[PDB]
């Protein structure tokens, strides 16, 4: 993952002007872990529906079943 | 602002069956979620940084935020990754 893009995302927050060099590195790995778990969880619903294509509604469903994804409830609602 | 869709899609593909497929809309959804994830953690890390009388958000601030916000399981793996990255 390109670190400059991660830094740009962090700076969308107006109050974030100075970021350590190590922060984006941590996020690069965190993003991989997050995408993997989120995808795996969405796929549970894809399979439950006997589908072979992962859809946004599968992600919305997954979000409602994992406390760690509470912050996404209004971002990807069912 | 999002991480490149190709990078996101590659990681997504590795998490499902070889013959599984992903709708374009779902890739874009994950892109949205990833940026929201980074912003969520960063906001808390920024608060921590400020409370510690600092201005540059550091690795400890990020890890503190992850542990505080419900992502403590990410901490050890991240520490190992950063250590290997800088060794």
């Amino acid at each position: 993952l390109p670190l400059a893009r991660i830094k740009k995302i962090m700076k969308l927050d107006e109050d974030v002007k100075m970021i350590s060099a190590e922060a984006p590195v941590l996020f690069a790995k965190a993003a991989q872990i997050f995408i993997t778990e989120l995808t795996l969880r969405a796929w549970i619903h894809t399979e439950d529906n006997k589908r072979r294509t992962l859809q946004r509604n599968d992600i919305a469903m997954a979000i409602t079943k994992f406390d760690q994804f509470d912050f996404l409830i209004d971002i990807v609602p069912r | 602002i999002y991480l490149p869709i190709a990078n996101v899609a590659r990681i997504m593909k590795n998490a499902i069956p070889q013959t599984g497929k992903i709708a374009k809309d779902a890739k874009e959804c994950v892109q949205e979620c990833v940026s929201e994830f980074i912003s969520f953690i960063t906001s808390e890390a920024s608060e921590r940084c400020h409370q510690e009388k600092r201005k540059t958000i550091n690795g400890e601030d990020i890890l503190f935020a992850m542990s505080t916000l419900g992502f403590d399981s990410y901490v050890e793996p991240l520490k190992l990754y950063l250590q290997k990255f800088r060794e």
